[PDB]
């Protein structure tokens, strides 16, 4: 009886150091580091899922050429400048 | 396996269920560590009043009585002795795990702090992705838009 | 008891030593800054 | 005047016995400094609507 409540003064104390690393074990698999970059994390397991569909609907519909953006603003060019140029010679 | 972002919502929920019993848990060990602590010096007492008894025991020139009187205490000395160095031990080791649970409570909060942010993006490439499906460009004239699988029919 | 003593101070830290140790330092020359005066306030 | 009659020790202990007061008055002063400025700009909200 004296013997036995001394290994009861110590149980409880042994359970909280085993949940300690337990729990803080379950850390390094959702995040660990940032820079860790790699499929065991989840965030970037989800980074990955969200540029997939990023350039997955750009296939389905590709976006304009360059030569096209370059001529855009051509055009765009001479719309603010006619109107510029005009409104010089609108108000003289 | 199932959705990945539906993952992350029911394993960060059963974190946090984790984390407030590690504060119970502890909560009872830095408690017995105080009884026993009491219990501790009560047991001296009895020992102190032995000896205490044992000084005026013998006032009448009985010294045989001392002598059991003292051989009573060595019982409770050595019980003292027993528990005052486990209490060395333990008093240390405790004050090492706080730090863990101070550590995490930190962190944790700071992966909250994000985790609505990348659900916001997520449903935006999702519904976005959506679109291309239904109308896309109005000159595809490919049967994956809707409206010309309806304009044909 | 004892549980809910300890459970509670998890949730909110008590002050640091250093900060009741200063604290006291503070109020050392609020009574001191006041009791000072008080000589020189009737003098 | 307390002391008046030269026993400086009443002194402390009056003085002592304020810094309790003077610690709720400087409470409750800064704590009227916040609500002071937020219910005005709640009134603009309802005098808006
Ligand atoms: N400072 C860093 N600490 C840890 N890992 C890093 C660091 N910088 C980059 N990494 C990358 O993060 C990865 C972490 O590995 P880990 O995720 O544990 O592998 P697993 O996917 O098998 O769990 C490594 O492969 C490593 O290339
Ligand atoms: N400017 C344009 N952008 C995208 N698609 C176009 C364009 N002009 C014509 N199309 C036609 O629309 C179709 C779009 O393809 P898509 O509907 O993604 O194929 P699927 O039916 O496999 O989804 C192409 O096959 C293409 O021939």
């Amino acid at each position: 009886e004296r013997k036995y409540l001394e290994l009861k003064s110590q149980k409880n104390l042994y359970l909280a150091r085993l949940k300690s690393a337990i729990a803080a074990q379950k850390i390094e698999e959702i995040a660990g580091n940032l820079d860790n970059a790699s499929a065991s994390s989840l965030f970037e397991r989800i980074e990955t899922k969200i540029l997939e569909l990023e350039a997955e609907r750009e296939l389905l519909n590709p976006p304009p050429s360059p030569l096209d953006k370059k001529f855009e603003q051509w055009e765009e060019q001479q719309a603010v400048e006619a109107t510029l140029a005009a409104m010089k010679a609108r108000r003289s | 396996q199932e959705a990945p972002e539906d993952l992350l919502e029911r394993l960060l929920g059963e974190m946090e269920l984790e984390l407030i019993e590690l504060r119970r848990a502890l909560a009872q060990t830095i408690a017995t560590f105080k009884s026993t602590e009491r219990q501790r010096d009560a047991q001296q007492l009895i020992a102190q009043r032995w000896y205490e008894k044992a000084q005026a025991a013998l006032d009448r020139g009985n010294e045989q009585l001392a002598r059991e009187a003292l051989g009573q205490r060595q019982s409770y000395q050595s019980h003292t002795e027993a528990l005052g160095k486990s209490l060395g031990e333990q008093r240390a080791l405790v004050e090492q795990v706080r730090g863990q649970l101070q550590k995490l409570e930190r962190k944790y909060l700071e992966l909250k702090s994000q985790k609505n942010l990348y659900l916001a993006r997520l449903k935006s490439a999702i519904a976005a992705q959506k679109i291309e499906e239904i109308a896309g460009n109005l000159d595809n004239a490919s049967a994956s838009s809707l409206f010309e699988r309806i304009e044909t029919k």
